[PDB]
């Protein structure tokens, strides 16, 4: 079946740096559109960035463009996150995600169709 | 919730006719308008692409002929047009005092041939063969008197087959079959497109494919229509076969000056025995090849019918004969003992004539005169397929033959030519602003 | 190469227009023939020009899909239809989407211009 | 129709631009004479392209009119004018608008390089 | 004048290119000529389209300097050296760039693609 | 009537009718037709 | 009218051996003569 395993590091304080990573499994990884999303423990779900299959283009949420990069590497089949400056309100589990996006040769998505099992992230 | 989009450089191609495009890295087969191959053609195989071929409708053939013909065309025009040779002819024996079958063939003539100046004549004797030379009705003329003057080709120009590359032009693409045992029409799943085509040696034969290309496993018979006996039937041999040609007399060339700075050359006196040229093939070479048609032949008209072989006695020598190019000169090889064998449920000699006028593609009206070539003449050569033409409890066929834009299909059967389509249409989620 | 991808489906087949385009360019009958060649593709040229598609190789337009031209969904022609088959397929309607995307660059272009004329 | 708006006002008539566009490009001598298009179509193009028009039928520029061209009103140039009659008004002019638009695109072309040169 | 800034610096020469572009469009062997002129033309227009500078004559591109092409500073490159030199100075390395031109213009067009794909 | 200069006597005018005129023009005799080889491939025709 | 600009500071370099505008001018010039002649009186009786 299709895996999405969340890895990366733990407490970090503020000002700091920290790179997440997501290995993909049981479907081929260029050929979906991927996103990161995050869940805080008193928040909802919420949209973080969104990447193209490709990896060309790449969309943030306001409050990070200044701060956050999302990319993937195809070859390993991985998808990357490095986050900087670390704020209290960015305490959260964050998760990455297939779909939300398509190249155009393929249907419609803008959904998230699987998700992760989450990796905590505490400043 | 879809929109057109528009591509420029689709992979579509249409079945289109265009002019080709000469490669070769004097030769008459040597043509001007032609430039070097590529040093390093590209044959792309095109994967899970499969094309109809047809080669009986490939206009690439006719291209090759219109080449041949003009190339031919434009190199004997600057030559000696022989017009004070129609003349009486002077003739006798040139040895009757022979036991060989060649006495009688050849034909020693006397005649004037105005020297350079108007008001003089140079009598001159030379030899004829037979077959050029007809009786007034002693008194004799050249052949091609009631025909057409007759242009004498430059002896300086080799006539030996250069392999041809066929290029497309820009904008065109020529694809290949690339099957093996493809019968000349239908799908081919194998096709690979190339840039240019490997090269195609114009040789100029009939009933016997020589200097050809060879089949990659077995036998092919190919036929526009196979139970049609009207439709000419072509063999590829898959086994090449080797036949030793030769002219064993030997030969002088005398020359006179008949124009102002126009010579003439012609056949002098035999040295050493008189000889009639041959061809020789081994028998169980062609036992076990001929074996092997009629296997092919026993799939397509079944196993038990009676096959038999006849030779194409009736119609013009340049047609009952087979017509062979052997170092520069035109033999007509009888090749009778080849196609003598009925089929049911060491070597053989080949007889040949030797002519020195001949009339190419069938074009009545052109006659062209061969100069004679020094010594004697040995060749060996590749026979890579057949000519054959048919008429049942038993099916009688022969090599029949005549027309040379089979042979050049022959080679081309496996080549299509096609245009690029680069413009396309297809359906995407994008709208332009 | 040269049609290398002209068995691949269409969507891995997009990637390659360059090789075509490059290709395309690469006694008197051979003069002709270049001459036609050279027409052909201004003739190309000029069509893509009139739908205000300048030198894109893929050009996105404002024309919707009729969906009686072809009803097949985009997942099943782009994945696994060929080029070939996909052309056969629409050979019916090509001169319509021509003459809709010509009149879709007309409009566009008046529409553009007194969108400029504002002050 | 090709040239139908020939005799139409000049209005109407840049409605018709397609038709003309199309129909620019539809035994020596033959080839010599589809050769003499050919350069002339391309030249209309490179002098499209030094304007900066190369992909569009109609452009605007930022050349002002200078009105000693012609200082009839627009209502007066396009309503009651065909495009003989302007032609032949500005026949002594032509040339000069074409230096000028020329000027005029290598100042933008410089311009937006500037522009661009800026991070 | 045609090539009169071939021997100025390479600053001053880019304000002249407009000349030298108007002049390259200006028995059988001359038609020969003119075909042979035409197909030069198309191939140059051809490589701007491939690249997407088919409607200017100075198109700044995304592909990045590699350095290792020449070294020289830029103030060097372009107040000191002239064209001539400059061509000799990068000779070898012209069928890299050209290619790293095509493969920038194809991921471009794709993500202008993906981009209009957004409702 | 057209004519480069109608009072020009060194022009000639032409003149395009409004109405056919049906002409009807034959060589009556019943003539012979002879043919002869002259040269290699070369024939000459003539009035018999 | 002829039209031509100097090239300041441009040290081209020349050959006048390996130039390929003679080798047009000797065949232009041999194309002039031998196609100016062919409309013209074959002398083929003085070889008397
Ligand atoms: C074809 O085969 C015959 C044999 O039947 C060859 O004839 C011999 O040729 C050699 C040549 O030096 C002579 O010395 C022999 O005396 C010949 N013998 C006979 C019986 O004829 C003939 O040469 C062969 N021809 C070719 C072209 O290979
Ligand atoms: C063709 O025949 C003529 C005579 O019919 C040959 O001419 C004679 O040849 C003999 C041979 O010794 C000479 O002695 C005579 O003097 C020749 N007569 C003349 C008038 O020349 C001629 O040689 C024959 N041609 C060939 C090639 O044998
Ligand atoms: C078929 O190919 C053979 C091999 O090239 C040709 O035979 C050669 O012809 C040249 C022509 O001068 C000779 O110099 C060689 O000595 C020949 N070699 C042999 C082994 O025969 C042959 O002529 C070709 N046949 C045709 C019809 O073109
Ligand atoms: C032109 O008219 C004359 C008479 O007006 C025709 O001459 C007659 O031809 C027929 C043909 O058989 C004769 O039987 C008459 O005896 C002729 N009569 C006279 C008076 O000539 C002549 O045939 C007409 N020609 C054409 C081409 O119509
Ligand atoms: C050569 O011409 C003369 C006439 O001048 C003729 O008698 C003689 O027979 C001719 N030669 C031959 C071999 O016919
Ligand atoms: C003379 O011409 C006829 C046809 O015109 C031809 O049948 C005949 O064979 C020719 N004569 C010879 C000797 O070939
Ligand atoms: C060639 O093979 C195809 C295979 O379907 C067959 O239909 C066709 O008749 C064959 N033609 C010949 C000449 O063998
Ligand atoms: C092919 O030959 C057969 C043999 O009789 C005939 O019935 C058939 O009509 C022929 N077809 C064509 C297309 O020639
Ligand atoms: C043809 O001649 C060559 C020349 O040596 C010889 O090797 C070969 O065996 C001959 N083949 C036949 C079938 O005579
Ligand atoms: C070779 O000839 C013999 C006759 O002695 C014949 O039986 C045999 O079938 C022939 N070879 C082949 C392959 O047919
Ligand atoms: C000939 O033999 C083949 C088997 O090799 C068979 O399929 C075919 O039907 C046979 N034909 C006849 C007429 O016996
Ligand atoms: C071949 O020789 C035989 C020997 O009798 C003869 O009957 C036949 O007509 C000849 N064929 C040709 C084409 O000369
Ligand atoms: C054909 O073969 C028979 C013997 O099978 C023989 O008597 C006859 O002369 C041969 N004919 C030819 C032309 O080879
Ligand atoms: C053939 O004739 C030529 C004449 O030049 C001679 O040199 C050569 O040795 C002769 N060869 C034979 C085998 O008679
Ligand atoms: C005949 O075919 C063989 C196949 O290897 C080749 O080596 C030989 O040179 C060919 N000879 C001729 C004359 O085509
Ligand atoms: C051809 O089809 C096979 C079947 O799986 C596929 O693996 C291959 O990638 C295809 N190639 C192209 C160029 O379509
Ligand atoms: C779509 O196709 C139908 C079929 O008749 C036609 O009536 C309709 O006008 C078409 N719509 C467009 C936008 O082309
Ligand atoms: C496309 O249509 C085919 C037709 O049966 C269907 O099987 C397939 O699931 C469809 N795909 C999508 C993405 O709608
Ligand atoms: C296109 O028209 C042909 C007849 O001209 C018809 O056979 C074919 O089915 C048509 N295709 C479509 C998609 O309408
Ligand atoms: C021609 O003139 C008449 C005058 O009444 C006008 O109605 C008509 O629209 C004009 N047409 C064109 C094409 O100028
Ligand atoms: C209009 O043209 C005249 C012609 O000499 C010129 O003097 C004047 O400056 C021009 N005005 C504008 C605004 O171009
Ligand atoms: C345009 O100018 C003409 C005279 O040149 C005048 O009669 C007409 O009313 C003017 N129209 C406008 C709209 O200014
Ligand atoms: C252009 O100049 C010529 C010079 O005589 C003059 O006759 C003509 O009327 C002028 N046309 C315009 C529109 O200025
Ligand atoms: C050549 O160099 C001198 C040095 O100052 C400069 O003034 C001149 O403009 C240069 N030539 C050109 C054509 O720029
Ligand atoms: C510069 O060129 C070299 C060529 O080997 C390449 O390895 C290097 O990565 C290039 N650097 C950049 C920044 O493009
Ligand atoms: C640029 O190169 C020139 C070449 O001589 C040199 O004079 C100049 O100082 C260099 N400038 C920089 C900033 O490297
Ligand atoms: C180009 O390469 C050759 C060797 O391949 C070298 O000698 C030459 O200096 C190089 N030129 C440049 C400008 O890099
Ligand atoms: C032709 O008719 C026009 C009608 O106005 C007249 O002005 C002209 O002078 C006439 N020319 C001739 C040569 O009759
Ligand atoms: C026309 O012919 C008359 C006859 O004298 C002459 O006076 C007049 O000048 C001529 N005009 C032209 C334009 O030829």
């Amino acid at each position: 079946e299709v895996q999405l395993v969340e890895t990366g590091g733990g407490l970090v304080q503020p000002g700091g740096s920290l790179k997440l990573s997501c290995r993909a499994s049981g479907y081929t990884f260029s050929s979906f559109a991927m996103s990161w999303v995050r869940q805080a423990p008193g928040k909802g779900l919420e949209w973080v960035s969104l990447i193209n299959d490709r990896g060309g283009l790449t969309f943030y949420v306001d409050s990070v463009k200044g701060r956050f990069t999302i990319s993937r590497d195809n070859s390993k089949n991985t998808l990357s996150l490095q986050m900087h400056s670390l704020r209290d309100g960015d305490t959260a589990v964050y998760y990455c995600a297939t779909g939300g996006m398509s190249s155009a040769l393929q249907s419609s998505k803008y959904y998230f169709d699987f998700w992760g099992q989450g990796a905590l992230v505490t400043v | 919730n879809l929109w057109v989009t528009v591509y420029y450089g689709v992979p579509v191609w249409k079945d289109a006719e265009t002019t080709l495009f000469c490669a070769s890295d004097h030769n008459v087969w040597a043509t001007h308008a032609c430039v070097p191959t590529d040093p390093n053609p590209q044959e792309i195989h095109l994967e899970n692409v499969t094309e109809e071929f047809n080669m009986w409708k490939n206009n690439m053939v006719e291209q090759m002929h219109e080449d041949i013909i003009s190339l031919w065309d434009q190199s004997l025009k600057p030559c000696v047009k022989l017009t004070p040779l129609c003349v009486t002819l002077q003739c006798t024996n040139y040895a009757p005092k022979l036991r060989s079958m060649m006495r009688g063939e050849i034909k020693n003539c006397s005649f004037n041939m105005t020297t350079e100046l108007r008001d003089k004549k140079q009598k001159v004797y030379s030899l004829f063969y037979r077959l050029d030379v007809v009786q007034i009705n002693k008194e004799y003329r050249l052949i091609n008197c009631n025909t057409s003057a007759i242009t004498q080709a430059c002896p300086k120009v080799s006539f030996e087959p250069i392999p041809i590359h066929y290029c497309a032009p820009a904008g065109f693409a020529i694809l290949k079959c690339k099957d093996k045992k493809f019968n000349g029409t239908g799908p081919c799943p194998s096709v690979s497109t190339v840039q240019c085509t490997h090269g195609i040696k114009p040789v100029v034969s009939t009933q016997l494919l020589l200097n050809g290309s060879l089949a990659e496993e077995e036998v092919i018979i190919r036929s526009e229509n196979i139970t049609n006996n009207a439709k000419n039937i072509l063999v590829q041999l898959n086994t090449p076969v080797q036949i030793n040609c030769t002219r064993p007399s030997n030969n002088t060339v005398k020359s006179i000056r008949i124009g102002p700075g126009q010579a003439f050359y012609y056949f002098g006196d035999v040295l050493g025995h008189v000889r009639m040229a041959h061809c020789n093939i081994s028998k169980a070479t062609w036992n076990e090849t001929l074996g092997k048609v009629v296997k092919q032949l026993r799939k397509h008209f079944g196993n038990n019918t009676i096959i038999r072989f006849a030779q194409s006695s009736g119609g013009d020598l340049e047609v009952t004969t087979h017509s062979f190019n052997c170092g520069g000169e035109f033999f007509y090889c009888n090749t009778s003992g080849l196609f003598n064998s009925t089929w049911i449920s060491d070597s053989l000699i080949l007889p040949c004539w030797i002519k020195q006028i001949i009339n190419m593609w069938q074009r009545i009206g052109q006659a062209m005169y061969a100069p004679p070539i020094q010594g004697v003449i040995r060749c060996v050569s590749n026979i890579t397929g057949l000519i054959l033409t048919r008429d049942s409890t038993t099916e009688t066929f022969r090599p029949g033959g005549g027309d040379m834009r089979d042979n050049w299909r022959s080679e081309l059967y496996k080549y299509k030519v096609v245009k690029i389509e680069p413009l396309g249409v297809a359906p995407t989620r994008c709208k332009r602003r | 190469g040269f049609l290398g991808a002209a068995g691949s489906t269409m969507g891995a087949a997009s990637m390659t227009l360059t090789v075509q385009a490059r290709n395309l360019l690469s006694g008197i009958k051979q003069l002709q023939a270049r001459v036609l060649a050279v027409e052909h593709y201004l003739r190309d040229q000029q069509l893509l020009g009139i739908w205000g598609c300048s030198g894109k190789l893929i050009c996105c337009t404002n024309v919707p899909w009729n969906s009686s031209w072809s009803n097949r969904n985009l997942s099943e022609i782009w994945d696994n239809m060929t080029w070939l088959q996909w052309d056969k397929e629409i050979s019916n309607y090509t001169q319509i989407i021509y003459g809709l995307l010509e009149e879709s660059q007309n409009q566009q272009e008046k529409n553009e211009q007194d969108l400029l004329a504002l002050d």
